[PDB]
């Protein structure tokens, strides 16, 4: 317990946790600009 | 003219992001063995 306390341990898994959360955060936003969610802008690609 | 029915609407994923993915903290389960005595019960009274 005292070497696991000593390596900080919890709160490197918390910071990593915390990073996990916000790369998968920016991951959902990314693909929710990216897919199209309606017909309109599939089409609207079209114009591109 | 384009078709109007999409699957991406389904999806709870395309539409919220969900910062899935979490880390529990490091910590480890105690358990001790009891300690068991018999002494109590049988007493040796022969002379070794």
């Amino acid at each position: 317990n005292g070497e696991i306390q000593a390596l900080e341990l919890p709160q490197k898994a918390e910071a990593l946790k915390l990073f996990l959360e916000e790369t998968k955060a920016t991951v959902a936003v990314y693909l929710e600009s990216l897919q199209d969610t309606k017909i309109t802008l599939i089409i609207n690609w079209l114009q591109e | 003219i384009y078709l109007r029915d999409l699957k991406v609407e389904d999806i709870p994923l395309a539409r919220i992001t969900l910062p899935d993915f979490r880390l529990p903290e490091i910590a480890i389960p105690e358990f001790i063995i009891p300690t068991l005595n018999l002494n109590d019960f049988q007493v040796p009274d022969l002379h070794i």
